[PDB]
């Protein structure tokens, strides 16, 4: 199993950024996006069930972020819009076996993280 | 390693 994030960078306040997570080696797995600011815990952002594309969002992600999967390309995307300084963090993709109670309760596999920095 | 999971409010557990 392998996860690799890309697309991190510096974004102007109000800007957009699309992150990619390349996955390999999968049963009924979820790919989630999690973010961690320096010295803070990991926060769930958005997750997708690879079987059927069902999605779940953190309140702050609703509307302005979209998580999607291209199973053919084995890539999951997080399209971010209306970015703000509070969105600055390392973003990780994580994989877990589908859990109907939600996303991020038993993350078994982690990517390497990609820095997102939002400034004016 | 997740401080804040995303809870499904329409899950199995009552």
């Amino acid at each position: 199993v392998q996860l690799q994030e890309s697309g991190g960078g510096l974004v102007q306040t109000g800007g957009s950024l699309r992150l990619s997570c390349a996955f390999s080696g999968f049963d009924d797995y979820v790919i989630g996006w999690f973010r961690q600011a320096p010295g803070k815990g990991r926060q769930g952002v958005s997750c997708i069930r690879l079987s059927g594309g069902g999605t779940i969002y953190a309140d702050s992600a609703k509307g302005r972020f979209t998580v999607s999967a291209d199973n053919a390309k084995k890539t999951v995307y997080l399209q971010m819009t209306r970015l703000k300084p509070e969105d600055t963090a390392v973003y990780y993709c994580g994989a877990e076996r589908y859990n109907v109670e939600g996303c991020g309760y038993d993350v078994a596999y982690w990517g390497k993280g990609t820095q997102v920095t939002v400034s004016s | 390693e997740v401080e804040t999971p995303i809870r499904n409010e329409w899950g199995c557990r009552c």
